[PDB]
RNA sequence: UAUUAUAUUUAUUCAUAUAAUUAAUAGGAUAAUAUUUGUAGUUUUUGAUACCAUGAUAAGGAUUAUAAAUUGAAAGUGUUAAUAUCAUAAUCAAAAUUUAUUAUUUAUAUUAAAUAUGUAUGUGUAGAUAAAAUAAGAAAUUA
């Protein structure tokens, strides 16, 4: 794992948003679907969400679907329970990708990124080599080298 | 050389002072931002950093899954088999009227910082802590995942009659 | 030129410079054409000679067809001239192939590494002395095992000189 | 366009008070020139500290074996030699020959500037708060 | 520009903060000479290979009356402290006169040793914004 | 090479039309003589020309 | 990069001029082989869930799913391994949209 | 009617993307031997094409469409315009999958109906803004305006 | 906004936002640019724009010959695909159908009494007979002529060399 | 010839010629290198940081021409060394007036 | 003292990779092994051929040089001295034109032109 | 076909550490030589920062040179074969007629009236078999001749 | 390796043929090729973007020297370096002028030939209109600046000016 | 009403000018002859200048559209063609920041070619602000 330095903190709405870009990464789909056949898990939420937006790429070169003139106004709320169905479905995914990725570095042994917490080795985030003698989010000084994680024989 | 022990003009200068505070017009004061992450919520802090997993990464996770699944050891696969049963049961369709708020128009410009500053200060309040939209606990049946780590086929020695 | 430098102040120096321009002279000859015979009763250039001329250009030479561009001089004449003597030259030069084999230019063997078939004797290569030293070093090493926690080579055959 | 205004007059005396103030400077500078190189040179000739990273492999693998028992028993002379330099360091590595490509590829080296603080540091302010008046380009303790 | 400070401000556009070509400069500012380079002491600044013939305010060409100025592209040597002679520079605002010298700017040229852009500055040229424009910067207080 | 059509060839530089004109390529086959006084074909000489007798400014 | 624990060698090698050993040709899987393993990976993957499951309405049958890994792969067996996996992302399937419609256009007839 | 190279077994059929970055023609022989084998600029297409799903499914679609098999047929993927090193990207499957298209409808006719009607003989009339100095990146921001 | 008629009558004109003919504004119609009959304006009906190169392509390598290639300039170079796949060492074994695929077509022709076609022999028409069939329904199967595969230094060394070899053109050969 | 230095064979053993015949070495002689120069600075010589940052000795710094306070490591000051400053060899050993 | 400090003095001819200087006979692995490693190994050298072997190839080398070839492991260049092109990027015909957007040329001629 | 990343990436605003977003010049852009262009810190635009890790064209010059190193480090590894200058009359008859220089005809066939038209450029030969060649008259064969593979013999390889 | 450039003589061999660098040296002998002697054996780049056709330009040539090292200071550079006589900087010298005519011939030489006199610029010709007009309706705003003013501080022998009204 | 969607994304530390004389033509070898080889009447005017000295081409999106089509305009932004009557200010190197109208490179490896920026580590952190629906992938409150 090379990126130790500092990362941006984004939310998981414009995390998926990004849409076939880097949300539905095809390649990074399927480097994070590995995870699981090798972990030996069932890839449910991974595979939930590749086939909306597999949809969602066949249906975005397309134009909506023509609303009434309704007065009533059903369709609005309608299909934005679905939209948020679809997005709370991406939630969960993203929750348990990040969980697993950050599981399976305390498994492999490798070291997460800065701040990047790993409840598998220790309950605060992984601070080592960074910009600033304080911590990030706790600020407190660290200690020199970089903080050690996990055990020494490999 | 000789470095004259009294200095006449140059060092008698106006001093320039120093930039009081950081980043842009180096202004930027020193106060938590929206990027601060937390770690007494979930096993992954919100709001998450950035990882990427690599296949360095799953050749090695490959590796040590040879070596634990050989070594007879089954214990950390439970451990893996049971966060993953925690948290992949199939969240409930949302309420009809139950809808991440936009940021509400006509308070900012349109291209301000303070509407995805919101949106960003909403989505880490709303923490796996605070994810009531799927189900957990004691109380979610699963008919999809296995119920005990006996179940396991590692244990295969214990459904035989 | 025939538009506007064709006829005032302008129009010498304007043909100079398109002139000079101009001034190569590319020159082509074909290496078949070489292949003739020296009215001596000697083929002027031979497969070998060929092979001694193609090797002494390296990119003069193309498509069967050795070129030279005479970039030198302003006046075409003249690079006519110098063109025509470095040609005849390379000429000369290439042509000692007909002095005899010590002039036929060698040919380059894309000659490949010794093999796995032969590499593998490389762990028998004086086995009799190495399996004897180990029999002695290892009785050194027994020796030693009740000196120090670890027993490198370099106290059995790796060997430094101290200063 | 508005025509641009010509420069006032520089002054009275003024061509002279540049003449002492630079003159004054260049003095400072004569110092600062001296002690930054003493400090520099300084900083070349100290032993520094590690410039791998324990964090990777092969140099995660624990301080008595693997890497770390070759880097014991065929080139702890030259690294005291040279003055631990991630520069010298990484090159008597990569002529060790006997970890291939791998003081690269596979070794995790400290950033610049957390590999060129002298040997045995334990803080993190060392390098926030070495000092600003050697204008080493940094090359200093 | 706006504030004609040679002649040719009365002549050259500013063309705001016009990005420029990297190294392609219609006036050669070189706003960056007395830059204390530790290690790079024979190099920042400076002639790139150390075994050059010097530059040429470094030689009475012809049959001269005089000169009133040295440039900076002359370096310093040994006759510029041993003989303790008159070497001036044009550097703002008339000249400016190497008259205390000293060993360590033996080698380098002098650009290294006067200065392009001074602290002190004169609210004498200055404009009644100018001044309160320099405040706002950090320059002058008030 | 026929040097009368060649002639009628170098007069359009004349009759060409407006804002228009014409470079001549010319790639006509020649004679050069190889020859044995001036340009011998002789063994390597006894002292070898190294790398020394073509530095920069040796040509 | 799926070769980073690849070995930086590049190096050519020929079985007969490089071994004391006698070459046997373990070539590409036919498509018999393929279909076989295949067939293995992707109802086995079912039996023990490690696949499609309850969302099985959606990646094609065998006779396709099957044309499609044999397609990327070239009966190559790595291909297969790894385009029975890729088979997440295969973006441009109708088979199930096409029964959709059949069932949504008879089931009321 | 079909237009096939006729003593060679191929159809010369041409593809765009950008219209001047990707440019492809597609090389289809018939193949009466089930061998399937699908080649790019040259190589064997999973390692052009970096064994990429999303990617080499766009360029056997054609043959989906068609309901033909592409185990008896040989197609050679040839670049034309900006060629780079890498190509794996969807823009370039997209001209890949144009060109065979045309391939196969200059091959077999009657197949130009369903590549017709699932508009594989489509061109995205697309390009990049161009290049242009008055865009930050070149392409689409304007630099900073600010009002006094 | 202007004619329908071969864009090459046109002339962009200078300084105005328009486009004036060379010819003042006598036109030629688009048949006036073809072969007489010619399909779609073809330049020689048989095929497109990139189906003609290629027919070339192809027949210059069946008739290229090396000893004539010389003192040719690019034009001697044979096809760069072609000679490519000719020069390619695993291209020399063409592979067999597989075993499988004979004992399926063999169960569909022997057992089930029913022939395999060739794509250029099903008849993927609807009302029409497609015969006669194409003639191209026996070709053979050449793994070192078609599929082009090739090695990278043959592509580099051919490439880099059609382009050194531009200007070596003894254009006064003996022919 | 026109175009490079390196067609212009006749001018230049002209030029050498010619160049030779007007330049004398009563002139051509005080033209200084910069390492000839830059010989008499208190550090005529210290390792670029590249490699030989690992080569740069203490010996090289004059620290008999500045001074150092204790209670912190600094060199604060330096004596006047333009004062005592004597070389045997102002030009080399080669330079003849 | 001319190579006692190493990066001082740069010729406007001296070249990278500066060669290191040679030690005794490092030259392959059995020569390697004979000298260094087992002082009493059988074989001299790896037998070589009485011939030239063009180790540096095709690049025509001074004989009597030592030399070294181009590098196997992509470490070496990372960890080699070797700098960055940071001032202007000539080349001897370019630099005529001076720029890129500013490209001469003293006729209009065209960009494919075959000069005969 | 390289899926490697060529060419420096456009110089533009500050890219930042999310996802899919590294920075400009990390540790991981060509394999950490993005150290050779980096500087640290929001740099004062006026006064500090180096004049060439700002513009587009030098860094991509030495991105260039780095990725040439590259090329050149993979070329040269994939070498067995070293270049032996036999003479003319020793060298085997594939290698004793006009063999064009480099980039100077098409890159020539070994034979056609033999069935092998493989490059010639790249043809190699093993030590064990010019062995008669270069060093014939040096004693014992310091290699052994070739052992081969033989393919009519009826082995495990023809089912049996 | 580190590999001395090692070659044997065409005598010690038992074949001689000629070696490589001594064709090597039969060419820098004839087309007089400056031999570099520093030139290390570790950098033979070439420059893929030119020779190599997996980017958008490729052009077969080696478009430059992929050597940071570089600048026309150095004499390899200067050696092989185009000097600008007779190119576009001279025809650019000696066509662009600000005014063309006085490119083609001279303005006195062309007026004395077409027409008889010397004719002054239409911009001299604007000034002496307006003091044609300016001084018929009005007068006493001039001034008599001259280059030499000998001969109006001191007339001829006669040539008393009239004062006007 | 219909002939149909902006609430999303990415953004903000910004600077470069210098050392006065603009007034005109003057052909050279391979040509049936010019020393015209070396063509000598000083001093009667004055604007584009340091100074009033007319004109004439930019930046700026908010409702002519979908198909075989481009998401950039006239209202004129320094150099330009008729007002005269303070003064020579014009790059051939090395140069002096106050000028709103600017996208900086972010922690494995940091000075070799005309020299080439030594300062600002800090919870991505006040206020107000920038850009964009165009090969990328956006979806619902018309005047």
């Amino acid at each position: 794992n090379t990126f130790l330095t500092k990362s941006v903190a984004t939310p998981p709405i414009s995390v998926i948003r990004t849409g076939p870009k880097w949300w539905a990464d095809p390649e990074r789909m399927v480097r994070q679907k590995l995870m699981y056949f090798t972990l030996g898990v069932d890839q449910l939420p991974l595979r939930r969400t590749a086939v909306i937006q597999k949809d969602l790429h066949r249906f975005h070169m397309c134009k909506p679907p023509p609303r009434i003139g309704d007065t009533t106004g059903y369709k609005r709320s309608r299909a934005a329970q679905l939209t948020t169905w679809y997005r709370r479905i991406q939630y969960q995914e993203y929750h348990l990708q990040h969980l697993f990725t950050r599981h399976v570095w305390g498994l492999v042994r490798a070291y997460p990124g800065n701040t990047t917490k790993i409840q598998g080795k220790a309950d605060d985030g992984y601070v080592g080599y960074d910009s600033v003698p304080y911590h990030r989010y706790n600020r407190t000084p660290l200690p020199f080298p970089a903080r050690e994680i996990y055990g020494r024989r490999e | 050389t000789a470095t004259p022990e009294r200095f006449s003009i140059l060092g008698t200068t106006h001093p320039k002072p120093k930039r009081t505070g950081f980043g842009r017009n180096n202004k930027m004061r020193s106060k938590p931002s929206d990027n601060v992450a937390w770690y007494d919520k979930g096993p992954v802090e919100w709001l998450p950093r950035p990882v990427r997993l690599t296949y360095d990464h799953l050749d090695q996770l490959r590796d040590w899954m040879m070596r634990e699944t050989l070594d007879g050891k089954t214990e950390e696969f439970n451990r893996i088999r049971d966060m993953h049963r925690e948290w992949s049961q199939h969240p409930l369709m949302p309420v009809l009227g139950d809808v991440e708020p936009k940021f509400p128009l006509n308070l900012f410009k349109q291209n301000h910082r303070a509407k995805r500053r919101f949106l960003v200060r909403w989505h880490k309040a709303n923490t796996p802590a605070n994810w009531l939209w799927m189900p957990r606990g004691p109380t979610v049946v699963t008919p999809l995942h296995h119920t005990n780590p006996s179940q396991y086929p590692e244990s295969w020695r214990q459904m035989v009659r | 030129n025939n538009l506007e430098y064709k006829r005032y102040d302008w129009q010498g120096w304007y043909q100079r410079m398109v002139d000079v321009h101009n001034r190569n002279i590319s020159l082509r000859c074909r290496v078949s054409d070489l292949k003739r015979l020296d009215p001596n009763g000697v083929p002027f250039v031979d497969m070998q000679t060929e092979r001694r001329l193609r090797i002494l250009a390296e990119g003069r030479v193309g498509m069967g067809v050795l070129m030279l561009d005479s970039d030198k001089y302003e006046d075409q004449k003249d690079n006519m001239t110098f063109g025509s003597i470095k040609l005849s030259e390379l000429l000369s030069d290439a042509r000692k192939a007909q002095l005899g084999e010590e002039y036929w230019p060698s040919v380059e063997m894309k000659v490949r590494k010794p093999s796995g078939q032969s590499k593998a004797h490389y762990s028998l290569i004086d086995y009799d002395r190495i399996e004897k030293k180990s029999r002695e070093l290892y009785e050194k090493y027994r020796d030693a095992k009740k000196k120090s926690l670890f027993v490198t080579p370099m106290d059995l055959w790796l060997e430094v000189k101290g200063m | 366009w508005a025509k641009p205004k010509k420069r006032p007059k520089v002054g009275q005396g003024f061509h002279e008070k540049a003449q002492k103030w630079r003159d004054e400077f260049l003095l400072d500078r004569h110092r600062i020139l001296a002690d930054s190189l003493r400090a520099y040179v300084e900083f070349s000739a100290s032993k520094r500290t590690e410039p791998w990273d324990t964090r990777f492999r092969p140099f995660d693998r624990v301080e008595k074996d693997g890497v770390y028992v070759l880097m014991r028993h065929l080139m702890e002379d030259k690294f005291q030699l040279c003055n631990y330099h991630h520069r010298p360091v990484k090159r008597l590595f990569c002529n060790v020959g006997l970890l291939g490509p791998q003081v690269t590829t596979k070794a995790r080296w400290k950033p610049y500037r957390y590999a060129t603080n002298p040997a045995n540091t334990s803080k993190a302010e060392r390098i926030f708060q070495k000092d600003k008046t050697l204008y080493t380009h940094g090359h200093n303790d | 520009l706006k504030m004609a400070k040679s002649a040719f401000g009365f002549y050259l556009a500013r063309r705001g903060q016009r990005k420029f070509p990297f190294l392609r400069r219609p006036h050669i500012k070189n706003t960056h000479a007395m830059n204390l380079s530790a290690p790079y002491f024979w190099s920042f600044m400076t002639a790139k290979s150390q075994t050059y013939f010097l530059p040429e305010e470094n030689y009475i060409t012809g049959d001269w009356t005089g000169k009133f100025f040295v440039s900076k592209l002359q370096v310093y040597t040994l006759q510029h402290a041993t003989s303790g002679s008159t070497v001036r520079v044009k550097s703002f605002p008339s000249v400016f006169e190497l008259s205390s010298p000293s060993r360590w700017n033996i080698g380098k040229e002098l650009n290294t040793l006067t200065k392009p852009r001074m602290d002190l500055i004169d609210e004498q040229m200055l404009t009644k914004k100018q001044r309160l424009d320099y405040v706002k910067a950090g320059l002058l207080p008030k | 090479q026929s040097t009368e059509f060649e002639k009628r060839m170098y007069d359009i530089r004349h009759w060409l039309h407006r804002q228009t004109t014409c470079e001549f390529h010319t790639i006509y086959r020649k004679n050069v003589i190889h020859d044995g006084s001036v340009f011998p074909t002789e063994h390597d000489p006894a002292t070898p020309t190294t790398h020394d007798h073509h530095r920069m400014f040796s040509f | 990069d799926r070769f980073t624990n690849s070995l930086d060698e590049y190096a050519p090698y020929d079985a007969e001029k490089d071994s004391l050993f006698h070459p046997i040709q373990l070539g590409n899987f036919d498509e018999y082989e393929f279909r076989a393993f295949t067939r293995f990976l992707v109802n086995s993957g079912e039996l023990a869930g490690l696949g499609w499951g309850p969302l099985w309405h959606f990646s094609s049958d065998f006779e396709r799913k099957l044309y499609k890994i044999g397609f990327l792969s070239n009966r190559n067996p790595q291909g297969v391994i790894d385009h029975y996996h890729q088979e997440l992302v295969w973006r441009y399937e109708y088979q199930r949209t096409r029964q959709k419609q059949y069932l949504l256009h008879r089931n009321m007839e | 009617e079909p237009e096939v190279d006729a003593e060679t077994g191929i159809a010369v059929g041409r593809g765009c993307a950008d219209g001047e970055k990707y440019q492809f023609t597609a090389l289809l022989r018939e193949n009466r031997d089930h061998n399937g084998a699908i080649t790019i600029m040259g190589k064997p297409m999973a390692l052009v094409l970096d064994n990429k799903a999303w990617l080499m499914e766009m360029l056997l679609m054609p043959f989906d469409e068609a309901n033909l098999d592409y185990r008896d047929f040989d197609v050679h993927i040839v670049l034309e315009g900006h060629a780079m090193p890498s190509i794996a990207n969807e823009i370039a499957a997209f001209a890949l999958r144009m060109s065979i298209a045309n391939a196969l409808v200059k091959l077999l006719p009657l197949t130009r109906i369903p590549l017709k009607k699932s508009g594989l003989l489509s061109v995205d009339r697309r390009r990049e803004r161009g290049q242009f100095p008055g865009y930050l990146d070149g392409k689409k921001v304007k630099r900073k305006f600010a009002k006094r | 906004v202007r004619p329908d008629v071969p864009e090459d009558q046109y002339v962009d004109s200078w300084y105005v936002c328009t486009s004036m003919t060379h010819h003042l504004g006598d036109y030629r119609p688009w048949s006036a640019s073809a072969p007489p009959n010619a399909y779609r304006f073809r330049p020689y009906n048989e095929f497109d724009a990139k189906g003609r190169e290629y027919v070339e392509y192809m027949r210059q390598f069946a008739r290229y010959d090396p000893r004539k290639s010389q003192g040719k300039g690019q034009k001697g170079f044979p096809f760069r695909d072609a000679y490519l796949t000719k020069m390619n060492e695993a291209n020399r074994t063409t592979p067999p159908p597989t075993l499988e695929t004979i004992m399926d077509r063999a169960v569909r022709e022997k057992h089930q009494h029913a022939r395999v076609l060739s794509p250029m022999q099903v008849q993927r028409d609807v009302g029409r007979s497609e015969t006669p069939l194409p003639c191209a329904g026996n070709i053979p199967v050449d793994r070192s002529q078609f599929p082009f595969c090739w090695k990278t230094e043959d592509w580099y060394e051919y490439e880099v060399a059609k382009v050194r070899n531009k200007r070596f053109v003894f254009e006064n050969t003996e022919e | 010839p026109h175009g490079y230095i390196r067609h212009f064979d006749n001018e230049v053993r002209d030029l050498f010629q010619f160049v030779d015949g007007v330049t004398p070495w009563k002139q051509a002689q005080k033209i200084r290198t910069y390492w000839e120069v830059r010989a008499h600075h208190p550090m005529p010589q210290f390792n670029r940081p590249e490699v030989a940052m690992h080569r740069n000795t203490v010996g090289l710094l004059p620290a008999h021409m500045w001074e150092t306070d204790k209670k912190t490591g600094k060199v604060k000051a330096v004596k006047d060394s333009v004062r005592d400053y004597q070389t045997k060899t102002p030009l080399p050993k080669w330079v003849q007036l | 003292n001319a190579s006692k400090f190493p990066h001082e003095y740069h010729t406007p001819t001296s070249r990278f990779p500066t060669t290191p200087k040679e030690k005794e006979s490092e030259s392959d692995w059995m020569a390697y092994t004979a000298r260094y490693l087992d002082k009493q190994f059988t074989h001299p050298t790896e037998p070589t051929p009485i011939y030239n072997v063009n180790k540096l190839w095709p690049m025509q080398q001074v004989p009597g040089k030592i030399d070294q070839t181009p590098f196997e492991e992509d470490q070496t260049w990372l960890l080699n001295p070797i700098p960055v092109q940071q001032l202007e990027q000539h080349h001897p015909e370019k630099d005529l034109q001076d720029l890129p957007f500013v490209n001469h040329e003293q006729f209009p001629r065209s960009l494919e032109w075959t000069a005969p | 076909i390289s899926t490697g990343v060529f060419d420096h990436l456009p110089f533009q605003h500050r890219r930042q550490h999310a996802f899919n977003t590294l920075p400009l010049h990390d540790a991981n852009h060509f394999g950490g030589r993005t150290a050779y262009l980096r500087e640290i810190g929001p740099v004062n635009i006026k006064k500090s920062g180096r004049r060439f890790k700002k513009d587009l064209r030098t860094v991509q010059f030495n991105v260039d040179i780095w990725c040439a190193q590259q090329t050149l480090r993979k070329r040269w590894k994939q070498r067995d074969w070293e270049v032996i200058e036999v003479p003319f009359r020793l060298a085997p008859a594939e290698q004793q007629r006009v063999i064009p220089e480099m980039y100077t005809d098409v890159p020539p066939m070994t034979d056609p009236e033999r069935h092998d038209f493989s490059n010639i450029r790249n043809k190699v030969y093993d030590r064990e078999e010019l062995q008669g060649v270069l060093f014939g008259a040096s004693g014992p064969l310091p290699y052994p001749p070739l052992q081969r593979i033989d393919r009519q013999a009826m082995t495990l390889d023809k089912f049996l | 390796g580190v590999h001395r450039v090692g070659y044997t003589h065409p005598s010690t061999l038992p074949v001689p043929c000629a070696q490589r660098w001594d064709l090597r040296l039969a060419r820098a002998r004839i087309f007089q090729e400056y031999i570099e002697e520093k030139a290390p054996g570790a950098w033979q780049l070439e420059d893929e973007r030119s020779m190599s056709p997996e980017f958008k330009t490729f052009t077969g040539y080696p478009m430059r020297e992929m050597r940071p090292g570089y600048g026309q200071n150095l004499p390899d550079f200067i050696m092989k370096k185009r000097l600008p006589n007779n190119t576009h900087y001279e025809l650019f010298a000696r066509r662009d002028i600000p005014n063309e005519d006085n490119a083609m011939y001279g303005k006195y030489l062309y007026d004395m030939t077409v027409h008889g006199t010397s004719l002054p610029s239409t911009y001299r010709m604007h000034k002496d209109i307006n003091k044609a007009q300016r001084n018929d309706r009005k007068l006493s705003g001039n001034r008599f600046r001259v280059l030499c003013s000998s001969g109006a501080k001191k007339p001829p022998s006669g040539w008393e000016p009239i004062p006007d009204a």
